[PDB]
């Protein structure tokens, strides 16, 4: 239960880290179930509620 | 001649000198020596006239003398410092 836990929070900082089209906003409005820690409760489903829910300046000076 | 004119010109005669002179500084901007000493002018006046008062496309000019500085015979040293 809890090496998932952690598992599923490092696999929810992935994605999340990962800007996409279709990104974990998929994921997570179907990760109403589960997306956090799971143990018995309290701080398993406190995390729920964490969770659930020159070129460049050429880029920064020519157009901003 | 020019720079003490420029230093010394009424701004309102600057703005209408300066929509004149727009494109014709900005094309021309991209033996040896006359395309040189054209350029060595165009810095030097407009210089001056960015010294008075602030669109879009201005964004764009500015670089358009930066790497004008940045090349890796004193005339060259000169271009870049203008």
């Amino acid at each position: 239960e809890q090496r998932f836990n952690n598992f599923l929070k490092a696999l929810q900082e992935k994605v999340e880290i990962k800007q996409l089209n279709h990104f974990w906003e998929i994921v997570v409005q179907d990760g109403i179930t589960l997306i956090t820690k799971e143990e018995a409760s309290g701080s398993s489903v406190t995390a729920e509620e964490a969770k659930k829910f020159g070129g460049d300046v050429d880029d920064l000076l020519d157009m901003i | 001649s020019l720079l003490t004119l420029l230093w010394h010109c009424s701004l309102d005669a600057l703005r209408e000198f300066f929509s004149t002179i727009v494109v014709d500084a900005i094309d021309v901007l991209k033996t040896f020596d006359t395309q040189i000493t054209k350029k060595m002018g165009y810095y030097k006046i407009l210089d001056v006239m960015y010294s008075r008062l602030p669109n879009e496309l201005t964004k764009t000019l500015i670089k358009l003398c930066y790497d004008a500085f940045t090349e890796n015979l004193e005339r060259r040293r000169l271009y870049h410092c203008a």
